[PDB]
């Protein structure tokens, strides 16, 4: 299971075993067309603590895209209960307009909270921006 | 009605069970509740609770709202193994105010009119 990210074909990197804090690798393409990655973990402070997902792996991925003018990104996280409902419903607001970001939970993720998803999701950013707290 | 917390999902049929359920604090003196009538989870009330305080979200397709209390951050827990989240102190509402909100959502299946809301 590899995923397209511009010209590159990327499959899941090895990740820590999940212990209650989500960990993930974000991949993106810089202005030169080169491949870059960042590691994010959940639980930190954030500039938008009013959004429950801002400090998540996928939320930091989204806010990094906003702050760096990135338009296409791919994130792998290790949470076995999938991508949460906060992220399903708020991630296009953090994303800058029209930016595309694909979130890949671990294989065989099984959600336990309604609204959460165990499937890969492709968010494309909408026009609204985070409100400041 | 579907009701999710740290320990999993049960179905709630009347308000008194709901009120008992929202009092559960299985770990870190905390809980994370998801109340929904839909199999897809939308609309939902999504509640973070710790000690006698809470933060309440209401979510629907194209709709995102958070409770408005009276500011730094306050740490809540998302799961039983201790995954943490930092939330706005501006959104922290009383544990009681949260019960009244959950009561209204149970009877109306729509955004509770009790709390003050900010739209996200
Ligand atoms: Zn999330």
């Amino acid at each position: 299971g590899s995923y397209a990210l511009g010209p590159y074909q990327i499959s899941a990197p090895q990740l820590p075993a999940y212990n209650g804090q989500t960990v993930g690798t974000f991949y993106y393409v810089n202005d030169a067309g080169g491949l870059e990655s960042k590691v994010f973990s959940s639980g930190g402070p954030t500039p938008y603590p009013n959004y429950a997902n801002a400090g998540h792996v996928e939320g930091q991925s989204a806010l990094f895209m906003r702050d760096n003018g990135i338009s296409e990104g791919l994130v792998f996280h290790n949470n076995p209960e999938g991508t949460c409902g906060f992220c399903v419903n708020m991630t296009e607001t953090l994303l800058p307009e029209n930016a595309k970001m694909t979130v890949v939970p671990p294989e065989g993720a099984i959600p336990v909270k309604r609204g959460a998803t165990g499937e890969t999701k492709v968010f494309t950013g909408n026009s609204n921006s985070p409100k400041s707290p | 009605m579907y009701a999710d917390d740290f320990d999993g999902e049960i179905e709630i049929d009347e308000v008194d069970s709901l009120v008992e359920f929202l009092s559960r604090r299985p770990a870190f003196d905390a809980n994370n509740f998801v109340l929904t009538f839909e199999e897809s989870g939308f609309p939902q009330l999504n509640i973070f609770a710790k000690n006698d305080i809470a933060v309440v979200y209401y979510m629907d397709i194209g709709e995102n709202f958070v409770s408005k209390g009276n500011g730094g951050t306050e740490k809540f827990y998302e799961n039983k193994l201790g995954g943490e989240v930092d939330l706005s102190k501006d959104c922290v509402v009383s544990k009681e105010q949260m019960i009244e909100a959950a009561k209204q959502f149970f009877a109306t299946k729509q955004r509770p009119e009790q709390l003050t809301w900010s739209e996200l």
